């Protein structure tokens, strides 16, 4: 409904920036630049299970450094 | 029904040639009176009269005129701007004949609505050209063309009994069914009806040849269906609404039964027009096609049917588009003619004629009306059509979704208000509030009603604990949960975390212990800081060091310990989760000092500000309340605990420290104006200079309100945690509140290094007064969310403008004004905001739907009572339950489980069981549906008056206790109405929170140590004790301890009953020799600090000699006006009874137990009548009143008298207004 992100029935890219970043994008809008394709479009609990698995130095203690 | 509008249709032939003119007016009658429709009569009742005739049209000859065509168009427009009567029987038809040269003729021609339309006029005027023509060659007059008015009515009764209706009314049923909502190119809402038949016509010629390289690539499209796909989509992409409901011509007749009819003809039926965004414009161009010809065989239905079967609500469809093209032409020999149209009729809101030519060109006509558009404002659309038009024809296979309706004109201004760009050192916290402390190290900079520390004092205090943090293992990097009570501590516990390199993650205690044991098992923080009392709650938590601080520690420098890097994570805000559990939302650390700088910036603090720190710690907004005024050198003063829910301990606090800067929620402003008047509202907010609003959205009319009582400036601020507390900025006050034209205050423009975006589904930017969803770009977004990377990767997504970087999705709807300003219109998912509260509907069914036996829930936000609509956000959670077994559920019990998992603000007030969950025909669970709730010992004696309180403000007569005065419509905002209505019909004081933990008649009616030992301040050096007076207690002691080095004790002891020391003493030295065992065994050796007042005075200076017995050294000794017993005595029986008169004044009149006061007297009385004074010859302090010889009356009991003066008598001595100038002698005299 209304976002295109909201759509529990839509499909997603998962992109990755170079600081390591990954971002959802609907398969239905044109890929945004300086990002590159990890994954092929998956659901949207396809893509909450590939992204627990993948990026897991998202805590404040992983900041501490860079 | 009821007598129609009487709005004409207006028209003129241009005839160039030879005109036999007194034959053509001859043919004018001719030709009217054929059409028997034409003499249709109104009186309600519409029928025909055919006794009605036709005057010959007045001949009028302007060829001697100065302006024969200006004059020409006056005489037109003279006629048409009359209204006509419709009543009589007046023929409501009028022709003209105005020659304006030898040549040339103007036809001039009016009809009644109801007799023509657009399409039949032609056929009127052509009948008369055709007598006219005839004539000329000698003929007799032809026959009528058109069919008698009793044919066509039989023809429409014909119809109507068949099966082509019932057919067609069951198509336009469905039709209207999933027919979407309309659409407008205006931001104005939509009316149903127009008064104005004067409109705004506009004809545009495309001479850029791109449509007709458009349709050259497309062969097999027809061209017709063509354009139309082109409006389809230029509306829908101008409106960012891909479903919208249109209008579209049809024919009620057909065939010859439309070119033989006088009129009407033509059919506006609703069109509901889907854009799919993944669709190239021939797909769009086919089924747009194939669906109007599916509606062409049932477009003989009446339009007027459809809204029967369906006063000034909504209309059915907006814009109108027209592809048909009318007949003018006519054929009288060497004479040119050529229709001029003058009256057309009133447009609701706009109607869009396409005409590609027979070269392949486009034109285009538009009407519109005049209140909803204008002129340059249409050129500027139709612009955006010739782009779009453009965009196809260079790639025919671009999609729908993606084409650019954007001129090159707003991206510029897009980019003008966007270019934020600030260079901001690369600092810390921790960085800029030692640079300030550096600057300003004596000025004040923490207080509260117990401490005052200086800038200096404050950094020694902060080390001290940062490195007490790092003793217990934080080292940088780590998370440093905090569960303090607002004090002077809970602001240094957050700067120690700070400065050691550490993340802190405020909690708050009135959370269930479920939910805090949840928390801090996704942050996971090395240490917890809280009190004693709130230890025994986090024992269930495994793996987690405590650490209690509530004290001042010894100060050891105030170097800083330069362990806060800019990449550091600054707070965890956690916030509610739509999926059950909640989030963490990380803010680094150079994402907070960006809003800081900038905060400082815009809204200069200086050294003589007070900025209040009232905003709970689990907000974000408190943030730059600890933060800001630290970097400025202002004052930071805590309120007092629950105090933020008080509009009447808000006023207290506000004239207590004359504070400067504070910030509210709309809701709380709301309700805080309601408790002032003029006279209040200058005794407390008289020394606000600026005041911040942020949360929710902002009325307008209560800014005026607020701008009325106290001429403060207000300011408007927008941002969701994710961007580091507020993301824009927007005057609420002066002239910029004067221009707003909505009902909020827009939310308007972009802070330091900030972006603000505003784009559809497919990322595209919206023009202005466009709706789009609102996204954030800049240095101030969040690092994001903790322990959920699928929720980050889902919020913060990337961002197409700015390549690499990124860009948080904030579910707010929102649109561009013409200043530039942005204004929020409301949400795009299930989050609410209640009274500034962020609630997500979908964690509370999650709960829910985890309770024992239940099959369905669902969360409500209503307002439940209409007679506490006054003022704020009014509106309840209520639950809706459905049980899987179909058993009662027994609500209130599952109320109460619900409260062991949820926050008090997010646990439903009213839970309703329900036998099926209220769908529709949709299955997408009707809200509107839902069952709002209704509104046993009867009430009692004391509680009579309570609950005839709920019947004021709650507008419905409570008369039995245990009435939940939540489940009866009230909320937050109305028990600060309710407690203050309470506290005025009883001697005792009602808090607003006092309701929250009890709100029911019968409980509400059942809702300063009394030991020996007052603990007035523990701190860490030095004690001094101080002594009580007659009333034995030492609670009038509490204004001395602000005045004092921080690390200073005070204890104050006292004498209570039963079993207390005056009660039970027999002399005066019995008592005096009972203190000094309740001081020496905490001092057994000193040396000693001593201060008395009255009774306490010559307590004192009994234990002061006592002690010189011993052993030990007294170094101070303070006497507030103390006289020695030797000066039963008369008129100080009269002083100490002004003694217990100002002792009871001061208490409120609460409490009764307190007969242990005016006993104390009592006894005080009978033990000054056998004193003594002892040598002490050491040296003591003295203050004495001057409206009351203090030397040679103490010479010979006190060697040493220091003394000092002051202007008041000896009830007044120890007022809080004395100590002002006594408090910072004992500080100077102490060290
Ligand atoms: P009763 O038992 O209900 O008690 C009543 C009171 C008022 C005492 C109680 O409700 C209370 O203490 N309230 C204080 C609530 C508070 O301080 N909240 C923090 C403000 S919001 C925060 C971020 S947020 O994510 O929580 N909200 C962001 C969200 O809010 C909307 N929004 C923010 N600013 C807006 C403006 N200016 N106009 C319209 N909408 C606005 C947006 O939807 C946004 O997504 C702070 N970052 C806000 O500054
Ligand atoms: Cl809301």
């Amino acid at each position: 409904f209304s976002n295109p992100f909201d759509d529990p029935q839509g499909a997603f890219y998962i992109l990755r920036n170079a600081q390591g970043q990954f971002s959802l994008w609907p398969q239905q809008c044109v890929l945004p630049a300086g990002w590159d394709i990890v994954c092929q479009p998956q659901s949207q609990a396809s893509c909450q299970q590939w992204l627990e698995a993948h990026w897991r130095t998202l805590t404040p203690t992983n900041f501490t450094q860079l | 029904s009821e007598l129609p509008s009487a709005w004409s249709v207006a028209h003129y032939v241009e005839l160039t040639g030879e005109v036999d003119s007194p034959l053509l007016a001859r043919a004018v009658v001719a030709g009217l009176a054929q059409a028997d429709t034409l003499r249709m009569r109104f009186t309600v009742w519409q029928w025909v009269d055919d006794a009605l005739t036709f005057e010959l049209p007045e001949i009028i000859d302007l060829r001697t005129n100065i302006d024969p065509h200006g004059t020409a168009q006056a005489l037109m427009q003279a006629d048409l701007q009359q209204d006509l009567r419709v009543d009589s029987g007046k023929p409501l038809v009028f022709h003209q004949l105005i020659q304006v040269a030898d040549n040339r003729w103007y036809w001039y021609q009016r009809y009644h609505h109801l007799l023509v339309d657009g399409f039949s006029f032609p056929a009127i005027t052509r009948q008369i050209a055709n007598i006219y023509c005839t004539w000329l060659r000698g003929e007799p007059t032809p026959a009528s063309p058109f069919t008698p008015f009793a044919d066509v009515v039989e023809e429409y009764q014909q119809y109507r009994e068949s099966e082509a209706w019932q057919r067609d009314a069951a198509f336009w049923a469905e039709q209207r069914r999933q027919l979407p909502p309309p659409a407008s190119l205006s931001p104005a809402p939509l009316p149903g009806r127009s008064a104005s038949a004067d409109i705004l016509r506009l004809k545009l010629e495309f001479t850029d040849g791109e449509f007709r390289q458009l349709a050259t690539q497309l062969s097999g499209v027809q061209r017709t269906d063509l354009a139309l796909a082109l409006a389809a989509l230029w509306l829908g992409r101008l409106c960012n609404r891909m479903d919208y409901a249109a209008g579209f011509i049809f024919m009620r007749r057909l065939g010859s039964a439309a070119l033989t009819a006088t009129g009407p003809v033509l059919n506006v039926l609703p069109l509901g027009i889907h854009i799919a965004a993944q669709e190239t414009l021939p797909e769009l161009a086919t089924r747009l096609a194939a669906q109007l010809k599916k509606m062409r065989r049932h477009q003989r239905y009446d339009a007027e049917q459809i809204v029967r079967d369906s006063a000034g609500d909504e209309p059915l469809f907006g814009p109108v588009l027209n592809i048909k093209v009318f007949d003018y032409q006519l054929d009288i020999p060497d004479v040119q003619a050529q229709t001029h149209t003058l009256a057309t009729g009133p447009v609701n809101d706009l109607e869009l004629a396409l005409f590609p030519d027979v070269h392949g060109d486009l034109s285009i006509e538009i009407l519109a009306n005049k209140q909803r558009y204008d002129e340059p404002t249409l050129i500027q659309h139709a612009e955006r059509l010739k782009m779009l038009i453009a965009q196809f024809a260079a790639d025919p296979a671009l999609l729908c979704g993606d084409v650019d309706i954007m001129l090159p004109g707003e991206y510029a201004q897009l980019a003008q208000l966007n270019a934020t760009q600030v260079e901001i050192p690369e600092t810390t916290l921790s960085a800029l509030v030692a640079e300030q402390a550096a600057k300003t190290p004596d000025a004040p900079a923490l207080a509260d009603a117990r401490y005052l520390f200086s800038y200096r004092e404050m950094r020694e205090q902060v080390v001290a604990l940062a490195n007490l943090l790092r003793e217990r293992g934080v080292k940088p990097g780590d998370s440093v949960a905090v569960a303090l009570p607002r004090s002077v501590f809970l602001t240094l516990a957050l700067h120690a975390i700070v400065e050691a390199g550490a993340a802190w993650l405020p909690l708050d205690t009135g959370y269930p212990d479920d939910r805090l044991k949840m928390m801090l098992e996704d942050a996971r923080p090395s240490l917890l800081i809280t009190t004693d009392d709130q230890l025994p709650r986090f024992s269930d938590v495994p793996n987690l060091t405590s650490l209690c601080y509530n004290a001042p520690l010894t100060p050891q420098g105030s170097a800083p310990l330069q362990l806060s890097q800019p990449h550091h994570t600054a707070y965890i805000i956690f916030t509610s989760g739509s999926t059950g559990r909640p989030k963490g939302v990380m803010v680094g650390q150079t994402a907070i000092v960006n809003r800081l700088l900038w905060m400082q910036n815009h809204y200069p603090l200086t050294g003589e500000d007070v900025v209040a720190q009232k905003t709970p710690c689990s907000f974000d907004v408190s943030v730059w309340e600890f933060f800001w005024p630290f970097i400025a050198g202002a004052k930071l003063v805590m309120a007092e605990p629950e105090a933020h829910r008080d509009p009447l301990a808000m006023q207290q606090f506000f004239a207590e420290y004359g504070v400067t800067t504070t910030h509210f929620v709309p809701s709380m402003l709301a309700a805080f104006v309601a408790s002032l008047t003029p006279q209040t509202a200058r005794q407390s907010c008289a020394t606000l200079k600026q005041v911040f609003c942020s949360g929710e959205a902002l009325p307008a009319d209560l800014c005026r309100e607020w701008q009325q009582l106290t001429g403060a400036p207000l300011h408007n601020l927008y941002g969701p945690t994710e961007a580091a507390v507020d993301v824009s900025w927007y005057p609420a006050f002066g002239e910029e509140l004067a221009q707003v034209r909505g009902s909020s205050v827009p939310i308007g423009y972009p802070v330091w290094n900030t972006g603000l975006r505003i784009l559809d589904a497919m990322m595209h930017p919206v023009p202005p007064g466009v709706a789009g969803d609102l996204y954030l770009t800049g240095i101030q977004l969040a690092q994001g969310y903790l322990g959920r990377p699928d929720l980050t990767a889902s919020r913060f997504i990337a961002d197409p403008f700015a390549p690499g970087e990124r860009m948080y999705r904030t579910g707010d709807v929102a649109r561009w004004l013409d200043n530039g300003a942005v204004e929020y219109l409301g949400r795009s998912d299930d989050q609410l905001k209640i009274r500034g509260q962020r609630i997500e509907l979908g964690e509370i069914d999650r709960v829910m739907q985890a309770l024992p036996d239940v099959e369905q829930a669902v969360t409500h936000a209503c307002v439940i009572n209409q007679a506490a609509a006054t003022g704020g956000d009014a509106r309840q959670l209520v639950g809706y339950l459905v049980s899987q077994s179909g058993l009662p559920l027994d609500t209130s019990a599952l109320q109460a489980q619900l409260r062991e998992t949820l926050p008090p603000h997010m646990v439903p007030v009213v839970l309703l069981q329900l036998p099926q969950l209220p769908l529709s025909a949709n299955g997408k669970l009707d809200r509107k549906a839902l069952p709002l709730p209704e509104l046993r010992a009867p009430k009692a004696g004391s509680e009579t008056i309570i609950a005839a309180a709920f019947s004021s403000l709650l507008g419905c007569d409570v008369q039995d206790a245990d009435a939940d005065f939540f489940a009866l419509g009230g909320h937050s905002l109305l028990a600060m109405k309710l407690a203050a209505q309470l506290s005025r019909q009883v001697a005792r004081q009602v808090t607003p929170g006092q309701v929250m933990v009890a709100s029911t008649v019968a409980k509400l009616a059942t809702i300063m140590g009394f030991e020996t030992i007052l603990p007035l301040r523990e701190g860490n050096g030095p004690t001094l004790f101080c002594f009580h007076p007659a009333s034995g207690f030492a609670w009038q002691f509490s204004v001395l301890s602000r005045y004092l080095d921080p690390q200073w004790s005070i204890i104050g002891i006292q004498s209570p009953r039963p079993n207390g020391p005056m009660q039970t003493a027999a002399n005066l030295d019995e008592v005096c020799e009972a203190h000094l065992a309740t001081l020496l065994e905490q001092q057994p050796h000193g040396p000693y600090y001593l201060l008395g007042y009255s009774l306490g005075g010559t307590l004192a200076q009994g234990i002061a000699a006592r002690l010189r017995a011993r052993g030990e050294q007294v170094a101070f000794l303070g006497l507030l006006d103390t006289w020695p017993p030797e000066t039963l005595d008369p008129e100080v029986l009269a002083e100490i009874n002004r003694e217990r008169e100002a002792f009871l004044a001061a208490q409120q009149g609460s409490t009764e137990l307190f007969t242990t006061i005016e006993g104390n007297y009592a006894d005080a009385v009978r033990l000054l009548t056998t004193a003594h004074s002892v040598p002490f010859d050491g040296k003591a302090t003295l203050f004495v009143a001057e409206r009351t010889s203090p030397e040679r009356a103490w010479s010979p009991w006190i060697a040493e008298l220091d003394i000092y003066r002051q202007d008041c008598a000896h009830v007044d001595i120890i007022s809080p207004g004395t100590f002002e100038k006594i408090g910072p002698i004992i500080r100077a005299t102490l060290n």
